[PDB]
């Protein structure tokens, strides 16, 4: 009861920590902007007419970082415990074996290692500060479970790879043709279009829309030309970003589709019933053969299970109703056979 | 193992009712139709590829004996079980209502039996405010 | 008659305020276009070169915007008394009461507080004067009901989480980086990129695409490095708006196809015919059961105009031709049986 | 309230038609079938779902008497009439012509008897048109 | 036979010039390349580094204008009048009477009155010939048949209208908001910054991406508010183009599917057969009554034919099917009753 | 068996240079990346303060270049030799009748010419050096087989020319109105607004959202209507790659539901199954006429493995489940005929 | 025009069969199945809805006779018989083969009878290449 | 070539059986189905179309002889084989396995007969790993 309890709320510690779904994420959203705040700061440590005051309320905030981040980190080593598969010494350290839980402690120690160099003031450690303080990204990097982001963005590129090989091989295209154009009409009016190479630098700055004005056509020649090939190459360089979000786009509306065609609901149910059975199961050899009949039929309903977790598909029903073609036309031959039985 | 072993002799020459040694998909699907289970082609066809790991299409005494000799309680069926109770889960809290687990079993997939179904729910604490964890199911039912 | 046209007008000069559609949104872009004027004007009152005109402009601008909201205020009121919920002095309380109502009339007061004061030209007043200014965009907040705008961003943000979260990752992680390269790469050849700050500030600006120009790598390698980061950055930047507009123009044409697959017709029909029953309602027992089975006729016809409410599926097709499906098992069964039936 | 509830016992008491005390999807069937209605299954069900709140799936004569208790006019309700009203409105203007209306009665949804169709035009102000006003319908049939 | 080929090349003529397809669209390409050459050097008229050799070849050019678009007009004329309907002198007039046509007409002795004013040197000509230059825009503008481009772009604003007007006002409010902090930051350290009327200048080239560097943040408050507010409003701001261009897609992909689920050709077959009756229509009584129901069949088949121009929608084959699920429905009965009869 | 081997390979070869596929694509992906940093290096050498380096190490590298190029070059022959089509002496030359075979050829031997200029130093060849290096590009667009990026451009550009074009017309206009506009406020007050072309150069600056800024409007009443115009505008400009760019994403998603509605792996077996027949046909005339026949059906299957090619349609299963429909109508007649025959 | 309503009213007479003097679905039916047409009863209703400028769903006779009055030969429906030709056009050159039209008659909407198509095919010039053109096509069909 | 003629003659007029010199849908496919193959009348158009040339829907003689002229070995025909073993090919390296290929010619498309599919298996090198290439097998075919 009490230790049920227990055990009841450490799990669902675990869950906001580990499994984040709901306000957890408000929690973590707090802790990312904590992590920001921590970002923000050290970069404000850099410029040295805030250096004084930005390291100052840094050292207060590190030292609420590092107190946190311990919390959470003993929590979360007592929550993951709580599943059953972490529970005891040996699964706390199996949990810690996982690489977050590894890369958290690093950088755990590492922020103490921080904290205590800033109390002495070490050269060595002075100098290696700042490189300590770029770790504390290490949490958002963790925050990202198995890589999502990257897959997903990889996933998109993979599928629109041959458009953003298009949109690429026309825009490095242009880049070059109208470098190269502008290059031979100002090599002599403009200075800062003496080399070719500074007129790449140019194309690239203008063609993604950047525009410093560091370089600019001051010829007519050279505007004219310019202003043509600026047109066709921000088209050409901005595709990219296009064809992206309307991929990611798109992908989401596929999966929300999907979402809605989920038929794996049945399906599921029946894999938990057969489960069930196979429990059930543990004339002494007729039990064990039905035993083994209901684990194959555990087997079947999981892989009936994973056949559902397959999207759904317009060609699914149109097989679907083939198969209802097939069966109205046995149905009326045998009708029809037993009719003309009935005439006989 | 020499008993388990004729255990399941005994119950492979039960199926199989001949000396051919092997499991096709009418035999079985007759013998399985001798208690009044009445399944389909497409299940006899499943059943045996399940079974098989060679291709033939039929189930061999080793293969049977293969199948029967691997326990239930695995790691990663226990990991499909607490999944597939997940499925329906609400908030993912580990604890299920034991109305909607009842509507669940009634409804959704096989069937069961009323009294099964009774049997299994006064099996477990079924008390506290309605709610029942599954994790204790779970843990239950894989024990063998 | 007179009365009642006159409350039939009442009526349509409601529809026309609180409810706009077809020419009452052009008076309300007209509406929108005098508050924007004020604004602008309001602007313009900060330079000094013009600051005399405008104030003087203003004045007779500001004077007119309170002339026709005082009237639009009294003809909302009159009008929303018309709709029977809030007819009479309690009703007109009530419609007070709505929070854009209570906003206009603070905003109202507000505006004749600034024309006082430019007449009498109190310091304190004429230091108030522009955040009193200010309030006018609460008309065009006004217009927003419920919010909807917000909404609608945040549903998209929300459907799109994943994903904008996907490219906001990958853009800081390419901002942080390449930001540091060049800061490396320059920190000594070019004075702009000295604190690492600066190299933040200056690739903010790139990736962004605003290019300032006040700060731009000189370095050969500084120039190449941050070539190929500002190709990456720029598209990761862009992102965010393309996934956000593709939803955007997806949710319209989800919303068209919803349109068009809309079936509610009928049930609202038959909801609006069990309503008439239940009216007909309103042997004593008997005549009061089938009121109480009216009720729930009425009920029930609710519970199916809103499940026609829920916008269409191919799901739902799905199962209405699997119903098709059965149909035909238990026809075909039928007929064979009675078929047999001919035989013996 | 003591006229009130008897009317309800007796009528609950013709409903039930014996000592349970609930009433089921096939007696509310066949009590309604015997005035010739000929529901489907699926009607019994919500319609007995629609007056529930336990959820138990049977109408107690509590339920039934909590159901009739609550008056037809009710805010809520005149606000969903007035919707309704407005789905087939042209322009919202508050009006509908005579002929659209008792097109959309004839067609769309429970099909009226023409008879009650013309009682229910001639109640009201028919004329002025041919357009007649709905919100006065609203506050005339929801007068109880 | 040789007028026959006569007007037949006429027609062809008149297809070409005004029923562009294919290669006369070539055609028309060419004589809006012509129009563009015609502008671009009326521009570089307008420098003075180049205004004597651009007027020089722009006389020529102009020229070379005036001959092509005469000879085109004239041919216009002429095949129009082929097809029957503008044919002989009340034909051309009515032909004349079309506003492209005046509008060609007027363009066409203002382009003359160029030439001789530029042969004369007449001041009030000479001051008036730029503005007489202007005019040839005027033939891209006739090229565009019922302001086509325009409709289409309204269609597509009206129909993402609550989307537009939502990034619109997110938009508006970041733009507001943001430039007056930074005015607030830099209203005394940034010079630029002085009066809030140019920190909107600033915001709105700032959001907007353009980015000229002539306002820029100094302090470093003011460029971390600056940063965060540019990454808003830059998605902001860059919404409305996505969401067009995303709505210009789907419109175009629902183009393609509704011409691919074209079904009007059977129906339209259905129309041209029964024009032919209407035809073989035109007993005396019976004649004519059967000529009045020929006549019938044609309106009818005229509404069908338009009935099919309205696209394909899945409602339709849900309905479809749906008739044949009724149809099953009574087949089964009929089946059953006869057979029910057969047993008797 | 060990000639075997070697053709087997030798086809493996083949396969990896001339019909790239996953780790291929990473062969050829390593050559591009050769090919760049020599173009990179190249550019570099442009630059005289690195023109000594960039030209010491560019000359290592275009050995190496020409070494890697020759072998795969000579590995190409033999390998493409192998596929028994260009086989023997004849059937290399006409593998080297390839265009692209010959390109390779000539960049090659040029890059040989490269190299040995360098050793010699001759100024001719010098000058001459330059425009070799540029032939590198050559690989990239020998890599792109039969034009295929160019052509998916053109199919979307010509899907879209619609909505491209009203774009493009609608910026036009708004660009020539706005430069026309701003240059008429500023054509005093800002002496780089002085001529009209100056406007033109600052409206296609702004619009495109390069945002040099050597030219930006100063007088209030020109920023105000800068701004106003340049919202509008880069709207508009911003429209042909959001256009492009959903039109890219849509012809993918099309892509992969034609690929998942991919019906042909039956018809093709057919195919393959009948190319057997008719190989087993080659009562004398019995056999010919059957060997006729079996090339009929020969055929006949590659028409059905061509009409597989062409992908799904929603209309085609309409039709389906219509031939469904004339299916029942018929069987139920028939059902009744014969049951009334019964009945007789 | 005395003789032009009376052959109208004879034909209005002959149609009614009765003093009614209105055009029912059902009456028109019948006397179009007289000949042989076995139409459908939407084709009734389309058919009538045609004629009817009042929306009550009867051929009254002045409707008739309206409906007759106006000319076959008009400048829409010269407009909508050219648009009808040029949907199946290629190239839009004006002009048809004798081929794809035979085929487009014969299959294409309501098929003729071949006797009416070769009629028609022979009235007209079908020499010239095996192109003819449609423009003159319509100017002798539209002539009444 | 006036034995190769005779016999296409002889062949002609064994499908003809009459004077007219064309083959029509009807006749081809009764002539076809006396040796038991009943296939479907757009089975007889299609096959009817793809040998003819002018559109007039016969066979002629003349047409036939130019059909059977033709030899089989021709390179598009080669190139269109080899695409059609690619299309089921595993990496495109040239081989299939002898599993996979008999499983595709026992169910994908036109069903051969195991003898057939038996014969051809053993006519090529099987052996090799279960790796047979298919381009030697595309060699032999094609070698008439
Ligand atoms: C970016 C700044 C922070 C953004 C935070 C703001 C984002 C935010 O907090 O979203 C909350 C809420 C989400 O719930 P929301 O009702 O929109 O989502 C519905 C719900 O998710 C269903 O589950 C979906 O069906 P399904 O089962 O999946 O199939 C259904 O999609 P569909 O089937 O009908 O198509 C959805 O409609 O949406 C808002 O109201 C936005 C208010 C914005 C107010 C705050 C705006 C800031
Ligand atoms: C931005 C500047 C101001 C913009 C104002 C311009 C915007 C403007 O005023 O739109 C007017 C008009 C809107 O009516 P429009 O005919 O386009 O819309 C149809 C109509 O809405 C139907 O109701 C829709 O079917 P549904 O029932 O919903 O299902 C149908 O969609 P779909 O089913 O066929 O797919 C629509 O086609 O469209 C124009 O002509 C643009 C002329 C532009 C001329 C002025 C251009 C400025």
């Amino acid at each position: 009861r009490r230790n049920v309890k227990y055990r009841r709320v450490q799990n669902y510690l675990y869950n906001v920590l580990e499994r984040p779904r709901g306000w957890a994420f408000i929690y973590h959203a707090f802790v990312f902007l904590l992590v920001f705040g921590c970002l923000i700061l050290s970069v404000f440590s850099t410029i040295p007419e805030h250096t004084k005051l930005a390291s100052s309320c840094l050292l207060i905030l590190e030292f609420v970082m590092i107190v946190v981040f311990g919390l959470e980190f003993i929590i979360r080593i007592w929550s993951a415990g709580c599943c059953c598969r972490y529970r005891g010494w040996q699964g706390r350290l199996r949990f810690a074996r996982k690489p977050f839980c590894v890369i958290d402690t690093i950088v755990l120690i590492a922020s103490i290692a921080v904290v205590s160099a800033k109390t002495q003031g070490n050269i060595f450690a002075t100098s290696a500060l700042r490189s300590l303080r770029f770790l504390q990204i290490l949490r958002m990097v963790r925050m990202d479970r198995r890589g999502g982001t990257w897959k997903l963005l990889g996933s998109v590129v993979y599928a629109h790879s041959k458009e953003l090989i298009t949109a690429w091989y026309i825009g490095f295209l242009v880049l070059i043709f109208s470098s190269f154009l502008v290059y031979l009409v100002e090599k002599d009016a403009n200075k800062e279009f003496s080399t070719y190479a500074d007129a790449l630098w140019w194309g690239t700055i203008t063609l993604t829309t950047i525009g410093y004005g560091d370089k600019t056509p001051l010829t007519w020649l050279g505007r004219l030309l310019s202003a043509g090939f600026a047109l066709l190459g921000i088209s050409f360089f901005a595709l990219p970003a296009g064809i992206l979000g309307s991929g990611f786009a798109l992908k989401v509306q596929e999966q929300h589709r999907q979402k809605h065609f989920e038929k794996r609901r049945n399906p599921a149910a029946n894999l938990i019933q057969c489960v069930w059975r196979s429990y059930a199961a543990d004339t002494p050899p007729l039990k064990t053969v039905i035993r083994a009949i209901r684990i194959m039929k555990f087997h079947v309903a999981k892989r009936k299970f994973k056949e559902t977790l397959r999207p759904y598909d317009v060609k699914d029903v149109i097989e679907q109703y083939s198969a209802g073609h097939l069966d109205m036309l046995c149905r009326i031959k045998s009708l029809q056979t037993r009719v003309d039985q009935i005439l006989g | 193992t020499e008993e388990q072993i004729a255990e399941f002799k005994e119950a492979f020459s039960l199926f199989d009712k001949d000396g051919d040694g092997t499991i096709t998909t009418k035999e079985l699907g007759t013998v399985m139709r001798s208690l009044g289970q009445n399944p389909t082609e497409a299940e006899l066809q499943d059943m045996i590829n399940e079974v098989d790991a060679d291709g033939n299409g039929t189930i061999d005494f080793p293969e049977f004996l293969t199948m029967m000799a691997r326990k239930m309680k695995d790691t990663d069926s226990e990991e499909e079980i607490r999944e597939a109770f997940r499925v329906f889960d609400k908030d993912g809290n580990g604890y299920i209502s034991a109305a909607e687990l009842r509507h669940v079993m009634t409804n959704l997939g096989e069937k069961l039996t009323d009294e099964e179904v009774d049997e299994m729910i006064r099996e477990a604490d079924i008390d506290g405010d309605g709610q029942v964890n599954y994790e204790e199911f779970v843990q239950m039912m894989t024990a063998k």
